């Protein structure tokens, strides 16, 4: 001590208290390891899935037949020879009716869904303005393919239509006048990946039982979680479409996927409607005058508030679709309410709501009466005033719900008559 | 907000200094409330990607159906049934234990098919006898081999070939070289099972590569990085409901074999056996002064830390078996391993932008007759002949690593010679 | 980590702790080592510690 | 951006009342009160009225 003199009570107390506040302090440190260990525990964990939802080296070679023409692997082809050995690969937009509003997938293997899905770019003009390479567009469709899972319903038959169904609308209902090719590209691109991973239950079941997704994020669960896995998935070399893009446009590609992904919750159909019924009615004012066209495509809340319903109606196209078509998918699509009553039953000993458990199958007719009354009428009756080219959709859902109408009530009668007489 | 003092006079400038100390700390105290929120978002991302892997490396309901062919012979699935019926349907399916000769030590794999080897694989289980004795649910079982099986990844070398070769061979040694003497069943269960998931998921590249690429791996663990990753996703896939073969047992059995895995697992490790392998001719020199065989026995079969030093040496001795073959499967196999090595050269040499050393250089690819000569006086030799001089029935690995390696010298010797007789002119 | 903490926790309180030195030393916190280690104290070579 | 098209379009109204030096918007979301003369009586009120005893003046 700096006097000469002893060290004494008060000088016991002081340096007492000091190390008693370093001794509590070592709580710090020891969270800095913690962190560091969990953040290298995710990347390991992280990287262990991108190597089962991608297409390796082999498997490639089903699509892109350089070994037997040229004799030399892909990543040593030039952007010649490249597009003229998948010329003849491809099919032809003619023949298949790609671009109308029956197509049907029913008589078709899955490899060929990924050759018309690489089709539809090039119908675009897209490939060429902006310079994206080949190997890379190839394997993005085939991971994407190999991306979703197994289920009855929600499988890569799910992720075909609801694309062919917006590439229709933006090439024959003629909506392409009011978006510029970028923004054509990143709707093309985002509808496929809409429904990504999907485990096959809403987002009710998600919240009772506590899964680290209720967590994580707060409203709308799952459709985050497609959105992040998508953009994932973009972030890679081999696989990223976007290399040859400025800031600029890459970031208003990204702000307009993310848009578009997140407005295919039917929670958040409800509440924009009446937006949209007034942005069909002000454009009557504007009469003797198809050159209106949003204001000469200058306003962007509206080319903004047109796209969420054009994803909500690409959604929902199965409902318009033949009757021959419409007969089968209902039971895919009542199966898995079917299968996730039985989850919800055990795991949670709870009584289902009566349109999950099976003992109603018979009463399927009368709900599916009440869906197109309820949710998927109001959106095809604007658009055909919205546009008249669009109008041969509109009729469907009507032809289809008459059938259905006609079912229930001859259920009704069996359960009518049984009653009375016993 | 502070509302009225007990004295009854007006605050002063005291309590303010007071008053504003506490809330400085406390503003300051908001790091920890971030840090947790931060860590608990992790915690959640880290779970949500342990799902996604675990779905893709498990059997659906479809795959199955190619194993035990129910939903034809019975209507109901293969949840739904006794165990007693289930035995039935297996028996009839399965490979028999002498039509693939699983009992010698000259097997070669390659010709039968990847899904042959799951069932000789289910197979072993029961030559052993302890599906009965610990009740292990038979669906189970097949469950968790297809799973096994597709999670090793799709390479040259650190295939699932080489998991069921690892696997076959310590069982031949346990039944063949009568080392099952010294080893109760529960010993054995946990041999053979961490057998087959030493490489489960190797990505085709060593330990050096991973501490020069800076590779998260090399930042979780700091010694032994591979090893210590092909045991945490094995405990990983065998934790869980319908994949887990140890829910029969006990608390003390299943404590017993978790801590019994980890060794055999990390003892695959080159770099360790080079420091603690004197210590193995050790007790190879304690057998001999004994009197007679089954007195041995008796003494060896109860001290607990020299058994342990011989099954992390059987581990080393199975993992590179593939030395001991006739010369028909060796001619081929050192082809595929120089493969990776080609490779792995290709990849430093590409990215990190360094020159690869002369083993795995492609360019210099005549001298490969020479380096594994080496490689026989360097590591095999020794491992072999301890092994021959404690027990007499594992000598024809030694004699045929003898016979390889006089093939291997003599095709280094014409090598030599033609390129001296080339610098002539 | 600890050591960065404690060197700038303790260098700013020199003038309030009028001393001519002080010193501070960090213990090690392994309580169980691998078992690598172990052997070749139960099979007669390094007697145990003693300290 | 749900939240922001109902004022762009007209819908409703923009935001008057005060800001905090940073930007945000000053609304409570809690408030923990103690009371230390006769009872302890301490509280905790999940969202505040327009007039609490604290906020009010
Ligand atoms: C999975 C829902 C979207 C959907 N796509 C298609 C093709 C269909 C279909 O054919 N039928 C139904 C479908 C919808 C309802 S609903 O109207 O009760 N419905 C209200 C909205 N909630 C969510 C917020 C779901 C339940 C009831 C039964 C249904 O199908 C039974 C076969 N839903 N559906
Ligand atoms: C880690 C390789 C294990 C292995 N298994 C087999 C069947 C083989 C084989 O036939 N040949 C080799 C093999 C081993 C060497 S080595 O002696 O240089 N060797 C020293 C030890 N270090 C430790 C990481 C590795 C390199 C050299 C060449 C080799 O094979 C070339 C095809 N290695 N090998
Ligand atoms: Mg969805
Ligand atoms: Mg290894
Ligand atoms: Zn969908
Ligand atoms: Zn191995």
């Amino acid at each position: 001590r700096k006097d000469g003199k002893p060290f004494d009570e008060m000088d016991e107390t002081l340096m007492e208290s000091l190390t008693q506040f370093l001794g509590w302090s070592v709580l710090n440190p020891d969270t800095y390891e913690l962190m560091n260990k969990l953040e290298n525990r995710k990347d390991i964990f992280q990287d262990m899935v991108k190597y089962h939802v991608k297409c390796d080296n082999e498997e490639i070679q089903t699509i892109l037949k350089t070994r037997e023409v040229y004799g030399k692997e892909p990543w040593e082809c030039e952007e010649e020879e490249l597009a003229e050995i998948l010329q003849g690969e491809l099919p032809d937009a003619d023949k298949y009716e790609i671009n109308k509003f029956h197509f049907s997938d029913l008589p078709l293997t899955e490899l060929e869904l990924v050759k018309c899905g690489i089709q539809m770019y090039y119908e675009l003009k897209v490939v060429d303005k902006f310079h994206i390479p080949q190997e890379a567009l190839v394997r993005f469709m085939y991971s994407l393919s190999k991306g979703y899972r197994r289920i009855t319903y929600h499988n890569w038959r799910h992720g075909f239509n609801v694309g062919q169904t917006m590439f229709s609308l933006l090439v024959t209902g003629k909506l392409k006048r009011y978006f510029t090719d970028l923004e054509a590209l990143a709707m093309v691109t985002a509808a496929f990946c809409h429904d990504i991973d999907h485990r096959g239950t809403n987002n009710l079941y998600q919240m009772k039982s506590q899964n680290p997704l209720a967590k994580l994020h707060g409203s709308s669960i799952l459709e985050r979680h497609h959105l992040e896995f998508g953009k994932t998935l973009l972030r890679d070399e081999s696989l990223n479409i976007f290399q040859n893009l400025n800031r600029r446009q890459h970031e208003h590609a990204i702000h307009m996927m993310d848009i578009a992904i997140i407005a295919t919750d039917l929670a958040l159909y409800f509440k924009k409607r009446t937006m949209f019924q007034k942005i069909v009615d002000q454009s009557k004012t504007y009469e003797t005058q198809q050159e209106w066209t949003q204001y000469m495509m200058l306003d962007q809340t509206r080319k903004e508030i047109v796209m969420a319903m054009m994803m909500t109606a690409c959604d929902l196209s199965a409902i318009t679709k033949p009757w021959e078509v419409q007969s089968k998918v209902a039971l895919l699509v009542a199966a898995e309410f079917w299968e996730q009553g039985d989850l919800e039953r055990t795991v949670l000993q709870q009584n289902p709501i009566p349109m999950m458990d099976r003992n109603k199958a018979d009463e399927l007719p009368k709900l599916q009466v009440g869906f197109i009354d309820f949710v998927c009428t109001f959106v095809y009756k604007e658009f055909s005033r919205f546009h008249e080219e669009i109008t041969p959709m509109l009729d469907g859902i009507t032809n289809n719900r008459k059938e259905w109408k006609a079912l229930a009530d001859e259920y009704e009668t069996k359960m009518k008559g049984l009653e009375e007489e016993k | 907000t502070f509302y009225n003092r007990k004295d009854g006079k007006p605050f002063d400038e005291q309590d303010e200094v007071l008053m504003e100390s506490l809330t400085q700390f406390l503003g300051w105290s908001v790091l920890n409330t971030d840090t947790y929120d931060k860590m608990n978002k992790l915690e959640n991302r880290k779970d949500i990607a342990q799902d996604m892997v675990l779905y893709h490396v498990r059997c659906d309901r479809e795959e199955i159906q190619l194993i035990l062919p129910t939903r034809e012979r019975l209507g109901k699935e293969p949840a739904d049934c006794e165990e007693d019926e289930l035995g039935k349907i297996l028996k009839e399916v399965l490979p028999g234990p002498a039509k693939f000769d699983i009992y010698e030590f000259h097997f070669s794999d390659l010709e039968c098919t990847e899904l042959e080897l799951v069932k000789c694989g289910i197979q072993m289980y029961y030559e052993l006898g302890v599906v009965r004795k610990f009740q292990i649910p038979q669906e189970v079982l097949v469950r968790f081999l297809f799973s096994v099986s597709k999670g090793y990844r799709r390479i040259t070398y650190h295939n699932w070939r080489h998991g069921f070769n690892v696997a076959q061979t310590m069982f031949t040694l346990l039944m063949t070289g009568k080392l099952k003497s010294y080893y109760t069943d529960l010993e054995a269960f946990a041999m053979v099972t961490a057998g087959l998931c030493h490489d489960i998921d190797h990505r085709g590249t060593n330990n050096l590569y991973q501490m020069k690429s800076q590779n998260p791996l090399a930042k979780l663990h700091g010694s032994s990085i591979l090893e210590r990753h092909h045991l945490e996703f094995g405990k990983f896939l065998l934790s869980e409901e319908t994949l887990n073969i140890y829910q029969n047992l006990n608390r003390r059995q299943h404590e017993h074999v978790i801590h019994l895995m980890d060794i055999a697992i990390i003892a695959t490790d080159l770099a360790l056996y080079f420091k603690k392998r004197t210590m193995f001719q050790k007790i190879v020199d304690e057998s001999k002064n004994y009197e007679d065989r089954k007195s041995w026995v008796e003494y060896l079969s109860l001290e607990t830390t020299r058994k342990e030093i011989v099954m992390a040496m059987m581990m080393t001795a199975c993992d590179l078996s593939a030395i001991t073959k006739p010369w028909e499967v060796q001619s081929k196999v050192a082809l595929l391993v120089a493969a990776e090595f080609w490779e792995q050269g290709d990849l430093e040499r590409t990215v990190l932008d360094q020159q690869p050393i002369p083993m795995m250089d492609r360019n210099k690819a005549a001298e490969l007759p020479k380096l594994q000569v080496g490689f026989i006086d360097f590591v095999c030799t020794f491992v072999y002949k301890e092994f021959s001089r404690f027990h007499e029935e594992i000598l024809p690995m030694f004699d045929r690593l003898q016979n390889n390696r006089k093939e291997w010298k003599a095709l280094a010797d014409e090598y030599e010679a033609k390129v001296k007789a080339l610098e002539e002119d | 980590d600890i050591e960065r903490q404690f060197h700038k926790a303790l260098y700013t309180v020199r003038a309030f702790l009028n001393c001519d030195r002080y010193s501070v030393g960090l213990l090690d916190m392994t309580k169980q080592k691998e078992f690598f280690d172990v052997w070749p104290v139960l099979m007669g070579e390094a007697p145990p510690y003693a300290g | 951006f749900f939240d922001v098209w109902p004022v762009l379009m007209g819908e409703a109204q923009a935001y008057s009342g005060p800001r905090t030096p940073d930007g945000r918007e000053i609304l409570f979301y809690k408030v923990i009160d103690y009371i230390l003369h006769g009872k302890e009586d301490i509280k905790v009120i999940p969202s505040p009225p327009a007039d609490h005893w604290a906020l009010a003046s």
